[PDB]
């Protein structure tokens, strides 16, 4: 409840040349080319820097505007300007809801999800749960990686494989899921975080897709007409041919359950 | 009072409330004798409510009564909508009945009011229940012809 | 896999149809007179069972 | 789609809907082959 | 194929057929462009869409010469 | 043209390629071949097992070899109106 | 005349008058991979513009909004809606197929033919709700024996467990529960295992909760879930 | 058919010269109760071509797809076959080459 | 494009049936595109700016 | 560069020179046509 404080007082300035011999810039991509190609997972250095919610969050020229992001930069704590940014130094709570496209941290969603599961989800599937691999130090490592992990947000699972090191937790949100994605990548528990695949269990993808309908029932219940959500509690708490009666007196869901113009509602109140 | 409909789909038989409503009968009885029925397209069909037709525009307005405009509607009580076959007719307001009408495939009770009752379709339902499946377009229309190839009263 | 596996995965090529996603050009029987209806949804249980 | 007028496919494609109990379906490719092919027997033949 | 003569552009590109065109008809009412091909079938176009109109498959054999 | 085929593709696909005096024999020989298919397609009554255009090819192959060679070419069960028809299209080739 | 594009008004700002561009074949659509033109305009003061980001192709056979990417009769993602409601089949993931699909669908979804109804959809949607209210409504005793001593020796009919007091579900229940019994440092947790382990910044706190005891519990994988199938036969 | 074939043929060669063409549109718009709320008030929007830089390549590569299917074909209607007979069968079997 | 100029008092123009009360509130609406109805209008620049 | 012709020196006085010795690939691949090569001529002109 005090104003957000900047982490990194100095800016990261761009100046490097890998394998001195055989590397030079290319202009167009702007990255090094030529030299050995070198391991795919080679190149991760561990972050420097790290940041939590308590020592840093706080207010920012952003908390203003109603449909502001969060800092990029905040998570991975580079954030350089303080207060005076632009996005949000917070976290995000329960209700931080975005648009479909957008990436709730900011950035945008592609629809192919990569192929090295890399960078940012994708917009036709909806998946709350990121792959996090590194060490494997001891047999606490369920405990270590829920104390590295529940100060980012709300977490509904955690699967950690004993043999190797790798962990699944599940978010409740894509806000925090996301959030913690772009929190935990190169840090110290390198972690190699990504996101998750398609669950070959047929169990697990029952009781996934099970948590998508009751997702989606509390998106629409809030939108169906009134007596539609009125009766389905009554006909669980009270008889039910007492009111048949007064429906045989004016018998279809489609005809009943219905809004619009010209319906038998307004119909029958106008008769 | 009985007339014969020769729809597309099937044979569609009538038998006239005379007895119940005589004045809104007698026209569509007289207009079957004239039969310009022919050729009009059942422009309104939809699952489970109705099947209307009878206007020669074809675009679902129009159509001209005996009286040449509308008339008045005689409506009692033992009349109900309680089947699906009532052939009833087709109005937009208080008297406003034409030449066209329709008939109903499921028990509409919320419509025994502003809409007269004068028919049973004793024979040929089942042309009724394969024109409750017959392929629509966004708006309550058919999209191939349904035509009444004649309207013979007899 | 006997003793202790990764769950090794195929590799496919980046350059492939993938023969399993889908249909691979997905062209339906035109339909006739009479209904199929049931004739398919009837044993939906029966589409994933034989197999 | 390839060719419409291979008798011995049109056989194969209604044999093999006799196979899985698929009637209906069989039913109206013949109906689709009659139609188009009203002067070749054999299908005529299978059909009745 | 259908040239503009001045601009020697192929504004349609009448592709309905399995195989070789043998034949070829035009006129000034429609249907305006006849093919008879390979397939033994004759096919009547609207050269204004570009699109075919009726397809005559009574012959059996290949359709060597419209007039 | 440069910047398009790089930002662009090649678009080979549909693109024709003109005879250019290198491709001529080569071009002349398919346009022989479709004709002869052609008309051994014509020539066959209906329903006579269609299956024998390669065959018929090999026989006209055949003939044109033994033409260039001087050699009679003379073939015991060939039906006479194939026989004609690839005596006809020997002597095309041989003016040419 | 390719007049206007398809965007729900919740982003289409709350002011009635909006000024937008369109740059033709400014961008290829998100699913078509087709050639397609941006609109850009701004939802209020204080925002960078909005952008379309899919064809007119799409969001007519998703029924969806062109920027948000929300249904525009259920105000859900698309995603989530396609995987719950399943109202039609949808189309695959990969390149090539989707493509070929998407245009040949485009064609016949310009036939005339409408591929998607919203009665369909409200029915879908109540049927949908009615299913999650339904949702919500000697061999055991040798494989009881078999390691129950043998780890608590190495690290520590019917049978009656024990309270000592010495000194489908989330995990995020077990921490909106414990914050009365005491402040939180970690939950350690697993549905297959069932067992929850808790930690407090004092032992008071947890032994206090302990003390609260009179379902509930007081004190490969496989090898943690022989005690759990006790659930049974506890 | 004239008009037709001309606008194809206009079409097909306008694919150099920097396209200049500003003017603006408005559009007079009526929402339709998307999910639910309360309708909205009707909106007229204003419509700017933005206009392209001259030094923009191509913007994307165009890629080929495999020809859609074709329409049902039409019935055959064939006089009724003949018979050929063993006889004629054989006259017209050639011997291998 | 109606073709006929006609005087005012037949312009009511009913729709003439039973009010089909299958609808939803989605299709009361008349539109074109998915999302609405749009067409053109010829408003000078000043009064919409100044609006 | 764009091409991943990396290798391939453009000096200040547009002479196009190698980096390295190329294989027949990188040869193959590195060959420009007579539009860029022109254009690098008139453009030596220019600076000169
Ligand atoms: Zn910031
Ligand atoms: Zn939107
Ligand atoms: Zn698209």
């Amino acid at each position: 409840k005090q104003p957000a404080r900047k982490q990194i007082e100095t800016r990261p300035e761009y100046e490097m040349e890998p394998e001195q011999p055989g590397q030079v810039y290319n202009l167009w991509y702007n990255k090094w080319s030529g030299g050995m190609r070198q391991d795919p997972l080679k190149s991760q250095v561990k972050s420097e820097t790290r940041c939590v919610i308590s020592r840093d969050s706080g207010y920012t020229k952003a908390d203003k505007n109603p449909g502001s992001f969060f800092c990029l930069y905040f998570a991975r704590g580079m954030c350089s300007e303080g207060s005076k940014c632009e996005y949000l130094h917070r976290l995000p709570k329960d209700t931080d809801f975005f648009n479909a496209n957008v990436d709730c941290f900011g950035r945008e969603k592609h629809a192919d999800y990569r192929d090295d599961m890399g960078g940012v989800g994708s917009f036709l599937r909806q998946n709350y749960t990121l792959y996090v691999g590194g060490i494997t130090p001891t047999d606490d490592i369920e405990e270590i990686v829920s104390r590295h992990f529940a100060e980012w947000g709300d977490i509904e699972r955690i699967r950690v494989l004993n043999s190797r090191g790798i962990a699944f937790i599940t978010y409740l949100n894509e806000a925090n899921a996301q959030f913690a994605k772009e929190a935990m990548a190169h840090q110290s528990l390198c972690l190699n975080v990504r996101w998750a695949t398609t669950d070959p269990n047929p169990a697990s993808q029952a009781r996934n897709q099970r948590r998508l309908e009751e997702r989606a029932a509390n998106a629409v219940k809030k939108l169906l007409p009134k007596q539609f959500l009125l009766d389905l509690e009554e006909t669980k708490n009270g008889k039910s041919g007492n009111r048949k009666r007064k429906l045989e007196l004016e018998p279809s869901d489609d005809l009943l359950y219905a809004d619009g113009a010209n319906s038998v509602h307004n119909q029958l109140a106008a008769n | 009072a009985n007339v014969e409909l020769q729809t597309s789909l099937g044979k569609i038989l009538i038998e006239l409330y005379t007895e119940h409503a005589p004045k809104t009968c007698q026209n569509f009885y007289t207009l079957a004798k004239e039969g310009y029925y022919d050729g009009v397209i059942f422009h309104r069909v939809i699952p489970d409510f109705v099947i209307q037709g009878g206007d020669p525009t074809g675009t679902g307005r129009g159509g001209t009564s005996i009286y040449g405009d509308k008339f008045d509607d005689e409506i009692h009580s033992d009349l109900h909508h309680t089947g699906a076959g009532i052939l009833s007719m087709a109005n937009a307001g208080p008297n406003t009945n034409s030449s066209q009408f329709f008939i109903t495939l499921a028990p509409t009770p919320w419509l025994d009011g502003k809409h007269t009752i004068f028919g049973r379709v004793v024979s040929g339902l089942s042309v009724c229940k394969r024109m409750g499946l017959i392929r629509t377009d966004s708006s309550d229309r058919p999209i191939e012809p349904l035509k009444i190839i004649k309207a013979v009263a007899l | 896999k006997a003793a202790g596996i990764n769950i090794k995965l195929f590799r496919r090529k980046k350059n492939e149809m993938d023969y399993n996603a889908s249909i691979p050009f997905e062209k339906k029987p035109a339909i006739g007179f009479y209904d199929t209806s049931e004739e398919d949804r009837q044993n939906f249980r029966e589409k994933r069972e034989a197999d | 789609d390839v060719d419409s007028t291979y008798i011995p496919l049109w056989l194969k494609y209604i044999e093999c809907e006799m196979k899985n109990r698929n009637i209906n379906h069989a039913r109206n490719l013949f109906d689709r082959a009659v139609t188009q092919l009203p002067r070749v027997d054999k299908l005529w033949y299978k059909y009745v | 194929r259908v040239w503009d003569m001045r601009t020697r552009q192929n504004v349609h590109v009448l592709s309905g057929h399995k195989s070789t065109v043998a034949s070829l008809a035009v006129q000034e009412f429609d249907p305006q462009v006849v093919t008879g091909s390979m397939d033994s079938t004759i096919r009547l176009w609207d050269l204004a869409a570009g699109k075919t109109l009726t397809t005559l498959t009574h012959h059996k054999k290949t359709v060597r010469a419209l007039s | 043209n440069l910047l398009a085929r790089q930002f662009e593709g090649r678009h080979s696909t549909g693109v024709a390629k003109q005879i250019t005096k290198q491709r001529v024999d080569s071009h002349q020989d398919l346009e022989l071949r479709a004709a002869v298919m052609n008309d051994i397609l014509d020539m066959i009554p209906e329903g006579i097992r269609q299956g024998k255009s390669k065959t018929i090819l090999q026989h006209l192959s055949e003939a044109w070899r033994c033409w260039k060679a001087n050699i009679p070419w003379k073939v015991p069960g060939l039906p006479a109106p194939i026989e004609n028809m690839i005596l006809r299209y020997v002597k095309s080739k041989a003016d040419w | 005349d390719v007049e206007f594009p398809s965007i729900c008004e919740r982003c289409l700002g709350d002011n009635s008058y909006v000024r937008m561009t369109k740059e033709p074949l400014g961008q290829e659509c998100k699913i078509c991979s087709k050639p397609c033109t941006i609109f850009r305009w701004i939802k209020e003061r204080g925002q960078k513009p909005g952008k379309t980001q899919i064809c007119v192709g799409c969001a007519r056979y998703k029924n969806c909004c062109q920027s948000c990417m929300l249904d525009l009769q259920f105000g859900l993602p698309i995603a989530l809606r396609d995987a719950a409601l399943k109202l039609v089949e949808s189309g695959p993931t990969n390149d090539i197929n989707r493509e070929f699909f998407a245009q040949n669908q485009q064609r016949l979804l310009s036939n005339g033919e409408t591929a998607y109804d919203s009665q369909e959809a409200s029915a879908a949607a109540r049927n949908l709700v009615k299913k999650v209210e339904k949702r919500e409504l000697v061999e055991s005793k040798q494989i009881l024996k078999e390691a129950r001593a043998s780890d608590a020796s190495l690290n520590a009919g019917n049978v009656s467990l024990s309270i000592n007091m010495e000194p489908e579900l989330a995990d995020y229940k077990i921490r909106k529960h414990f914050e009365q019994y005491g402040p939180l440092k970690s939950v350690v947790c697993s549905h297959r295992a069932k067992c929850a382990f808790v930690n407090f910044k004092t032992r008071s706190s947890a032994e206090i909760a302990a003390a609260a005891s009179p379902l509930k519990v007081q004190w490969g994988p496989e090898g943690e879930v022989r005690n759990a199938k006790l659930a049974d036969l506890v | 058919t004239k008009l037709a074939l001309q606008k194809i043929l206009s079409k097909q060669i306008a694919q150099a010269v920097v396209q200049q063409r500003d003017d603006p549109v408005y559009i007079r718009y009526t929402p339709s109760n998307q999910m639910g709320q309360a309708l909205s008030k009707q909106r007229i929007i204003k419509m700017v071509t933005a206009e392209q830089d001259p030094m923009e390549p191509p913007k994307f590569r165009h890629k080929k797809v495999p020809r859609g299917p074709p329409s049902p074909p039409p019935p055959v209607l064939h006089s009724p076959p003949r018979k050929v007979s063993a006889q004629e069968q054989q006259d017209w079997q050639i011997p291998p080459s | 494009e109606l073709a006929r100029n006609v005087p005012v008092n037949e312009m009511v123009q009913p729709a003439l049936g039973p009010a089909n009360p299958f609808v939803t509130k989605e299709q009361d609406s008349i539109k074109n595109s998915i999302t609405g109805y749009a067409e053109r209008e010829y408003v000078p620049n000043f009064v919409f700016n100044q609006e | 560069h764009r091409k991943g012709l990396t290798y391939l020196h453009l000096d200040y006085n547009c002479n196009l020179k190698p980096t390295k010795t190329l294989t027949t690939k990188e040869r193959k691949k590195s060959r420009f046509g007579n539009a860029f090569h022109l254009m690098r001529e008139i453009l030596r002109l220019t600076k000169l």
